[PDB]
Parts: C-alpha cells; sequence; structure tokens
C-alpha cells in the first residue's frame, strides 16, 4: 500500500527497446487488455516526455484460449537495482527437483495489488502499436506492480510469505518456490492428493484476493524422473572400419572430458587404406581398452560445480525426426545437465515450433534446479527465430539467447 | 464568450545535470532589429511570446532572414543549443504508413490546423530557458528580452508535443465515429471515409464543432490540396496509389555520387515497378566512398540500368488493402543473390513489390536465400497489413521437405504453395548418411608451411589409387580442400571421402551452391556431377589407417 523506492543501477539510463511487429489478433486482444487494466487503475496513459519503451506481446498460456499480456521486461530487468535490502537472496530450494510432482502455478496477479514507486513508473513504459502504423501507438505506463518484472516478486515477497504462512505451517514438508510470476509447488503425495493441495493453495489467494484470469490453470512435472544422457559406445558383434572410425572420434572428443580415456589400440585396428565398409576383427588389446573406456564412462566427470555468480549456458542440437539434444553448463566440458527430447507437441512438420517448445523446458528445468535461466546457444538463424517464436511461447519469463551459424562437430556424438 | 477547453502542458525537462542555453546574441544591423522588433510586437498581442525581467539568464540567438523577392523579413529564433539540453521526447512519425496498406477510400478532406499550433502552451516551467534579445539601436539601452508562451518552431519537443496534444483532442471524435479516418501531417489533419458526399461533408463539420471546443479554428475557404496528394516520396488517390515520377538521367559518365542517386531513386521504384535490379550498380560502390570519382560502368552494369529503364518507361499503381480478402505473396530468383516479389490479393493487381538480396557471407546456397526473403517478406507484412501472406514459391514440395529435414539449423516458412516457374530453387547435392557399399574409399589430407606458403594436398585409396600434387602461395585450410577437390576430379561416381578437416566439414556440412572461394566452388560442380557421395570426419594424428599415411605423404 506503501511503495517501496526503487532505482536503476548506476549511470544506466531507462529501457528503449523497439516494439516489434504484432499481427492484427494480437493487437486487437492487448487494446481490450490494456482498456480493461486502465479503468481497473493497473496502467496509465502516458505523454511524449516519457522517451522509455520495453516490448510487449501476447500469448495463450498452454491449454487454454484466453489472451495473457506479456511484456518483454529482459532489458529493464538488466537495468534495474538488485533486492538485496531485507535480503541478499531467498537461497534456491535444493529439494524442489526432487519431489515427486510440481506443479506451477501464474500468481503473478497477485502483483497489481501492490502500488508501484512513482518515480520508477516512467521506466515501465510500453507501446500498443497500431497496424501500417496508421493511428499513433497506445502509450502506458504502470501504476502497480507489473507482470514480468524482475522487482515485483522481491517486493511482493514479504506479502506472499504471510499469505502462505497458514498453508506452509499446515503442510511443512512442500517446498514452495517462487520465480518470477510464477509459484512452483512440489509434494511427494499420490497426484490425486498433490492436485488437492494444490486447489487448497489456490483458495488461500483467492481468500486474500477478496479475480485472477490465469490462477486456476496448472502445469504439472515430476523431476524425480527427469533423465539425463551419460556417454555410450556402441555394442557390435561386427566393426566396420567406418564404425570404429566414428568410435575413435567419439572417444577423442570424450577424452576432453574424461581423462584416462584411450585410442591407441582402436586405432591400431585400421593399420592400412581399407575400404570403408570392410568388417575389422576387434583384437583382445583393443576390446581390452575398449571395456576400460566404458568403465570410464560410468563414473561422473571431474571437477564439476554450479557458481551461482556465473550464467548457465544452453546448447541445442537437431537431431532429427523431432529429436532434441541439449546440455547445461558453466565452463566448457563440465555439464550440469544433459538432455534429450523426443516428445515434440503438434511440430511434427516445424522445426521452429519443436525448438521454442524445448528452449521452454529447458528454462523450467534451469528454473526448477538452480533457480535462474540459462543462455541459449540456438541451432537457427536469428531472422528466422526473430519471425516465429513468440507464435510458439507459452511462459510468462522470456530467457537470453544468441544464434549458432556454423554446424557443431559435436552433434555426432550426442546422437 | 464561449468558455473553452484548455490543452494540458506536457511537463518538459532539461537532460540530468544540463543548464539552460546562455548564448551570445550576434550584433545585427538598425535595419532587421526595426524588423524584429515589430514582428515580436505582433507575437506578443499575439499571446506567443512576453516580455521577461533582467533577472533570467537565459539566452538564445535571434536572426533576420529576408524571406526572398520580397521586403519583408522574417525571425528565425536559433535553438541548437537548447535542443541539445533539452530531454528526448516520444517520437511517433518514425513508423510512416505504407500506401500499400491504406484501404481505399471515396472521400478524403483537409483541414488546416496551423492556427491550433499556437493554441499548445508550453510547460510554465520550461519556458525561461527559451528567453532571446532583440538588440537594441546602436546598443545604447538593454536589449529587449522575451520569452516563449507557446511551442516554438526549431525546438526539439514542439513536433512531438504538438502531435500528441492533436491526437488526444482528436481521439474521442474517431473513437465514436469508425466511419472515418484521420491523419495528421504537418499542420493538416486528413479525413477520409466512404461516406455518401453529404454525409462525408457533415462529419467535416462535426469534426469542426469537436475542434472548437478548445478554441481551434479552421480555415471556412476550403483546402486547395485536393486528391491526388504528394506525401513521403508517393501519390495518394482514392483508389490507387504510387511512387512520385522516377527519372532516371541520362549520362556520358557516372560518378559515385550519381550512382548512389541511380540506386536510391531504383530501390524506391522497387516498391511497385516488379523486377528492378540493382545488384551490378551496387558492385560499384564497393569499398570507395570518394564521391567525385568517375567509375567506368561494367557491361552487366549497362545492361542493368538498361533493363531498368524498361521497366520504367510508363506508369505502374498499386491498389489498396481489402481487409476481406487474403494476402498472396510471390516470389521469383532473379540470379546473383537477387529476389524479386509481388504481393496481391486479386490476380494482377499488386497491393506492392519488392527485392531481396543475398547478404553478405562466404557460401550461401538458393534454399536458404529463399528462406530469408520468406522471413523479410512476412516481417514487412505483419507491418503493413498484421497478418502473413500465403506464399507462392518456386521450389517443389519434396525439395523443401528434403531440405529441412536434413539441415542441421531449425528452419521453417510459413503456409506456402509451389509455383512452377523456372528457375526453381533446386538441390544441386545431397550427400549420403551412411558409408556407398563398392565405392572406393579416398584418405585425403593436405598440409602447407606458414613461412614458404609451399604445401601439399592427395589422397590414397583402398584399391592403392595415389596422389600427391605440389602446392605454391597456399594454406593449410586451402590445400585441406585442395585435396578433397582431387579425390573428387580421380573417383567414379560414387565415393567415400576420409578427411581429417573440421574446416572442411563444416563448410560441406553447411551445404553451399555458391562460395567467394573458387576452390569451395571448383568442390560443388565436382559433387554435382557425382550420383554417390559419402563424406567422413576421422581425428588427425591418432594413427588411424589412410589417415595417417597421406597426413606423412603430404606433410613432407
Ligand atoms: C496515412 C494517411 C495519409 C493521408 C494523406 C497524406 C497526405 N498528403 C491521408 C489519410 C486519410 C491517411 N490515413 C489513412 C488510413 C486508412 N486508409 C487511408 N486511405 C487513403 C488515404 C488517402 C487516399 C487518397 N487520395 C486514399 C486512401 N488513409
Ligand atoms: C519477435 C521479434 C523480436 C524479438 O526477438 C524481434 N523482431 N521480432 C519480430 C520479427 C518478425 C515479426 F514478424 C514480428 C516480430
Ligand atoms: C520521390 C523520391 C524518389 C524518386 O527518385 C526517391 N526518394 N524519394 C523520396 C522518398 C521519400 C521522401 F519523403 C522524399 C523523397
Ligand atoms: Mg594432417
Amino acid at each position: 500500500i506503501e511503495t517501496v523506492p526503487v532505482k536503476l543501477k548506476p549511470g544506466m539510463d531507462g529501457p528503449k527497446v523497439k516494439q516489434w511487429p504484432l499481427t492484427e489478433e494480437k493487437i486487437k486482444a492487448l487494446v481490450e487488455i490494456c482498456t480493461e487494466m486502465e479503468k481497473e487503475g493497473k496502467i496509465s496513459k502516458i505523454g511524449p516526455e516519457n522517451p522509455y519503451n520495453t516490448p510487449v506481446f501476447a500469448i495463450k498460456k498452454k491449454d487454454s484460449t484466453k489472451w495473457r499480456k506479456l511484456v518483454d521486461f529482459r532489458e529493464l530487468n538488466k537495468r534495474t537495482q538488485d533486492f538485496w535490502e531485507v535480503q541478499l537472496g531467498i537461497p534456491h530450494p535444493a529439494g524442489l527437483k526432487k519431489k515427486k510432482s510440481v506443479t506451477v502455478l501464474d500468481v503473478g496477479d497477485a502483483y497489481f495489488s501492490v502500488p508501484l514507486d512513482e518515480d520508477f513508473r516512467k521506466y515501465t513504459a510500453f507501446t500498443i502499436p497500431s497496424i501500417n502504423n496508421e493511428t499513433p501507438g497506445i502509450r502506458y505506463q504502470y501504476n502497480v506492480l507489473p507482470q514480468g518484472w524482475k522487482g515485483s516478486p522481491a517486493i511482493f515477497q514479504s506479502s506472499m510469505t504471510k499469505i502462505l504462512e497458514p498453508f506452509k505451517k499446515q503442510n511443512p514438508d512442500i517446498v514452495i518456490y517462487q520465480y518470477m510470476d510464477d509459484l512452483y509447488v512440489g509434494s511427494d503425495l499420490e497426484i490425486g492428493q498433490h492436485r488437492t493441495k494444490i486447489e487448497e493453495l489456490r483458495q488461500h489467494l483467492l481468500r486474500w484476493g477478496l479475480e485472477p484470469p490465469f490462477l486456476w490453470m496448472g502445469y504439472e512435472l515430476h523431476p524425480d524422473k527427469w533423465t539425463v544422457q551419460p556417454i555410450v559406445l556402441p555394442e557390435k558383434d561386427s566393426w566396420t572400419v567406418n564404425d570404429i572410425q566414428k568410435l575413435v572420434g567419439k572417444l577423442n572428443w570424450a577424452s576432453q572430458i574424461y581423462p584416462g580415456i584411450k585410442v591407441r589400440q582402436l586405432s591400431k585396428l585400421l593399420r592400412g587404406t581399407k575400404a570403408l565398409t570392410e568388417v575389422i576383427p576387434l583384437t583382445e588389446e583393443a576390446e581390452l581398452e575398449l571395456a576400460e573406456n566404458r568403465e570410464i564412462l560410468k563414473e561422473p566427470v571431474h571437477g564439476v560445480y554450479y557458481d551461482p555468480s556465473k550464467d548457465l549456458i544452453a546448447e541445442i542440437q537437431k537431431q532429427g525426426q523431432g529429436q532434441w539434444t541439449y546440455q547445461i553448463y558453466q565452463e566448457p566440458f563440465k555439464n550440469l545437465k544433459t538432455g534429450k527430447y523426443a516428445r515434440m507437441r503438434g511440430a511434427h512438420t516445424n522445426d521452429v515450433k519443436q525448438l521454442t517448445e524445448a528452449v521452454q523446458k529447458i528454462t523450467t528445468e534451469s528454473i526448477v534446479i538452480w533457480g535462474k535461466t540459462p543462455k541459449f546457444k540456438l541451432p537457427i538463424q536469428k531472422e528466422t527465430w526473430e519471425t516465429w517464436w513468440t507464435e510458439y511461447w507459452q511462459a510468462t519469463w522470456i530467457p537470453e539467447w544468441e544464434f549458432v551459424n556454423t554446424p557443431p562437430l559435436v552433434k555426432l556424438w550426442y546422437q | 464568450m464561449v468558455p473553452i477547453s484548455p490543452i494540458e502542458t506536457v511537463p518538459v525537462k532539461l537532460k540530468p545535470g544540463m543548464d539552460g542555453p546562455k548564448v551570445k546574441q550576434w550584433p545585427l544591423t538598425e535595419e532587421k532589429i526595426k524588423a524584429l522588433v515589430e514582428i515580436c510586437t505582433e507575437m506578443e498581442k499575439e499571446g506567443k511570446i512576453s516580455k521577461i525581467g533582467p533577472e533570467n539568464p537565459y539566452n538564445t540567438p535571434v536572426f533576420a532572414i529576408k524571406k526572398k523577392d520580397s521586403t519583408k523579413w522574417r525571425k528565425l529564433v536559433d535553438f541548437r543549443e537548447l535542443n541539445k539540453r533539452t530531454q528526448d521526447f516520444w517520437e511517433v512519425q518514425l513508423g510512416i504508413p505504407h500506401p500499400a496498406g491504406l484501404k481505399k477510400k471515396k472521400s478524403v478532406t483537409v483541414l488546416d490546423v496551423g492556427d491550433a499550433y499556437f493554441s499548445v502552451p508550453l510547460d510554465e516551467d520550461f519556458r525561461k530557458y527559451t528567453a532571446f534579445t532583440i538588440p537594441s539601436i546602436n546598443n545604447e539601452t538593454p536589449g529587449i528580452r522575451y520569452q516563449y508562451n507557446v511551442l516554438p518552431q526549431g525546438w526539439k519537443g514542439s513536433p512531438a508535443i504538438f502531435q500528441s496534444s492533436m491526437t488526444k483532442i482528436l481521439e474521442p471524435f474517431a473513437a465514436q465515429n469508425p466511419d472515418i479516418v484521420i491523419y495528421q501531417y504537418m499542420d493538416d489533419l486528413y479525413v477520409g471515409s466512404d461516406l455518401e458526399i453529404g454525409q462525408h461533408r457533415t462529419k467535416i463539420e462535426e469534426l469542426r464543432q469537436h475542434l472548437l471546443r478548445w478554441g481551434l479554428t479552421t480555415p471556412d475557404k476550403k483546402h486547395q490540396k485536393e486528391p491526388p496528394f504528394l506525401w513521403m516520396g508517393y501519390e495518394l488517390h482514392p483508389d490507387k496509389w504510387t511512387v512520385q515520377p522516377i527519372v532516371l538521367p541520362e549520362k556520358d559518365s557516372w560518378t559515385v555520387n550519381d550512382i548512389q542517386k541511380l540506386v536510391g531513386k531504383l530501390n524506391w521504384a522497387s516498391q511497385i515497378y516488379p523486377g528492378i535490379k540493382v545488384r551490378q550498380l551496387s558492385k560499384l560502390l564497393r569499398g570507395t566512398k570518394a564521391l567525385t570519382e568517375v567509375i567506368p560502368l561494367t557491361e552487366e552494369a549497362e545492361l542493368e540500368l538498361a533493363e531498368n529503364r524498361e521497366i520504367l518507361k510508363e506508369p505502374v499503381h498499386g491498389v489498396y488493402y481489402d481487409p476481406s480478402k487474403d494476402l498472396i505473396a510471390e516470389i521469383q530468383k532473379q540470379g546473383q543473390g537477387q529476389w524479386t516479389y509481388q504481393i496481391y490479393q486479386e490476380p494482377f493487381k499488386n497491393l506492392k513489390t519488392g527485392k531481396y538480396a543475398r547478404m553478405r557471407g562466404a557460401h550461401t546456397n538458393d534454399v536458404k536465400q529463399l528462406t530469408e526473403a520468406v522471413q523479410k517478406i512476412t516481417t514487412e507484412s505483419i507491418v503493413i497489413w498484421g497478418k502473413t501472406p500465403k506464399f507462392k514459391l518456386p521450389i517443389q514440395k519434396e525439395t523443401w521437405e528434403t531440405w529441412w529435414t536434413e539441415y542441421w539449423q531449425a528452419t521453417w516458412i510459413p503456409e506456402w504453395e509451389f509455383v512452377n516457374t523456372p528457375p526453381l530453387v533446386k538441390l544441386w547435392y545431397q550427400l549420403e548418411k551412411e558409408p556407398i557399399v563398392g565405392a572406393e574409399t579416398f584418405y585425403v589430407d593436405g598440409a602447407a608451411n606458414r613461412e614458404t606458403k609451399l604445401g601439399k594436398a592427395g589422397y590414397v585409396t583402398n584399391k592403392g589409387r595415389q596422389k600427391v600434387v605440389p602446392l605454391t602461395n597456399t594454406t593449410n585450410q586451402k590445400t585441406e580442400l585442395q585435396a578433397i577437390y582431387l579425390a573428387l576430379q580421380d573417383s567414379g561416381l560414387e565415393v567415400n571421402i576420409v578427411t581429417d578437416s573440421q574446416y572442411a566439414l563444416g563448410i560441406i556440412q553447411a551445404q553451399p551452391d555458391k562460395s567467394e572461394s573458387e576452390l569451395v566452388n571448383q568442390i560443388i560442380e565436382q559433387l554435382i556431377k557425382k550420383e554417390k557421395v559419402y563424406l567422413a570426419w576421422v581425428p588427425a594424428h591418432k594413427g588411424i589407417g589412410g589417415n595417417e599415411q597421406v597426413d606423412k605423404l603430404v606433410s613432407a
């Protein structure tokens, strides 16, 4: 009810980010949403003395027909002061990734109940463009904590902890973790029980609220089943020259991750200049080397540790037939997590939809495990990604990304 | 009197840390001073400026300029210094409407709102920064000191504040009259509708009555401007549009600057004249920017210029957008990285046209370029019409399918259909996924010395075929490609090739069909002639047979 003072970082001006082109249907949806938000006092029209801007668009959350305004506050979030005044931080709960069921709630509508510092509001400015720029873009700023801004969970955090106290005291084994506009709620209960507790939780916020348009939804995750991708070598009775070449290449690559990998005795099998399809019998020495390599590869990688002061990096490879592999790391060759997807939903003829869904699933895993989003290295041309990703986006946050333009040789080894 | 609503002032600040201008007034002749004093006396009577005391420490210089072929002087207050110190504003006019997104209108009327410009007050707290001084006759008295009460012409904030003030006034009229459109440009309002002319003129008088609620008068004697309108390089008519006349000069010899102007005209023309080309003319502007230098036109540029003159021989017009019909975009390959497109709704009636040029890069292919052109047209179409057109593309469905399923990147093109108008985009080669049984295996390598640039490239095969070639002025990377080329040249129609060159694999896995490197181009031409090629990579220096042998032959 009273505003928390908020500043940008020293020597740092507000965002001035161009609005990208919006479709007719997203413009109409935003006009309708913003007319209502303005009537409810959440946003107000601004004049030309405000030169700041952040892009806006609109999405449909997973499994619903109603539009959700999404403001891309990535630049504002970079430029906003860090929030360590009351707490140095919310030490990320390491138990969340061990629960059998984790449900994700959109609680962002709660933020609209807290006014935003009068002197900071100018920096939340956004524009609803018009088709063909035929009428001036509609200019607004926020009067209340916005969805998507990193300050909102921080400023609302004292109110959230109070709202949730009776639920936590009654359910002490439940892990509740807040990331931006999401609440993550993990339990080890039978899913029918689980769903009921989640509905219990919603009521605490409905009760306090007295409506949230997307609070009723539930994205269910089962992180205890999440799968990883160790390095595995083929088991064959007949090895061709080509097979052994590919094995030596994969082992050479692995030797940068794992020290004691040896290829000497496997190379020796190719002595001469042989046809690629010719079958080569493994000698005993080569078989032993190969078994010793198999054994090395069953052990964890040495010296792998998470540092919360460093970015997480996520790399993705397209493997074909709807399959995608990925790795998350901070230092080269020190993977914190690897994985593979194939269940790309409703995208069997659309690579770019499949990649957008992969980015979202990886980001979710990163939030659950470390409590922040990775920086993505995406195998796509920038112009293709930028034209299409917002058509498939269903999350209320947005990570950072860069583009890979040269084909990585390592795609072969994650196959 | 009739009460009028005031126009709300926009609060205005100087940039953080800056103070207002304190700029010396230049000396003026007795004649100019007399003229400025009369001009300013009238401006003061009209409320635009006010006399101020000597406490105000700011100043901006004032000038008198003789309006040519007239005995009447005009005043110029030079706000360049205040403008550097004034905050930035939101600029609404950055994106201008494209005529091809406009709707046909039966009537468009123009209303002059220049007098309204002066009803727009300047923020009271900012006025002091606009002070100026008329020098006195013979500098024997204090100069006359004035400041502005209204938005000054030439001040940084005037266009944005004027436009934002007028938009706010007009918003309720536009909302409660959805059967008209209103657009402001300079000191005019343009009002369009599809109404019978009597209702249209009724709307116009209602707009005039609405504007009177702020005391804004518009001239009774109706505007002289009437369709067609010359606007932002275009000619707008009620039911069609075009660009203003494109006139390519005749010239015996061309300068850098001339060629830049020529390309500018051709680029402007290309939004409605189909098929304009500028590659060979732009190639003449490579690197150099000595605006007076004469460049000989190549034979290729002469042909391009000649082809463009033909395209421009007679007027072409676009039609306006009908939101009830699909948008269709058709693309043609023109050669040399150039693509052209037309967007239409009814056959043979273009809304607009355009072109796309290949990005600068070492290697490329036609499928990638077509994809890029599709993404550019999509983005432009979202801007102009808010939706993606349906595409008509010169590439077979089966070719696209093969491309995107095997390409290492994610890629996508929205809803499209094949149009069989040559030249078609095709896949020139496609490497095997598995080694070929019965095909000879070539183990290739090359090496060079970084100092003498002397190198060797070669191969050995499982049939005992061998070749090593000594090379001069070469590099490790070049010799690795040179070795692959030799294997392609000396093999039959099916071949397995084993390389340790990560550089060469990176290039070939990008699937180029054209390259800035004549060596890559030679390799592409050999690949096109083969029936089957399998390319295998191995790590260097690991005792791998075949690779080890040829590495030794070429590094000797
Ligand atoms: C952008 C714009 C520039 C001018 C005028 C600029 C100037 N000078 C005049 C108008 C009215 C508009 N606004 C719109 C909006 C939607 N359809 C149209 N169609 C439209 C406009 C002019 C003519 C004509 N003749 C025909 C159709 N104009
Ligand atoms: C989504 C986006 C961004 C942000 O990545 C930049 N441009 N665009 C974009 C590109 C093409 C469009 F048609 C619409 C929007
Ligand atoms: C009319 C024309 C041409 C034809 O040569 C080239 N640029 N322009 C142009 C385009 C936009 C303008 F605002 C003014 C001029
Ligand atoms: Mg070598």
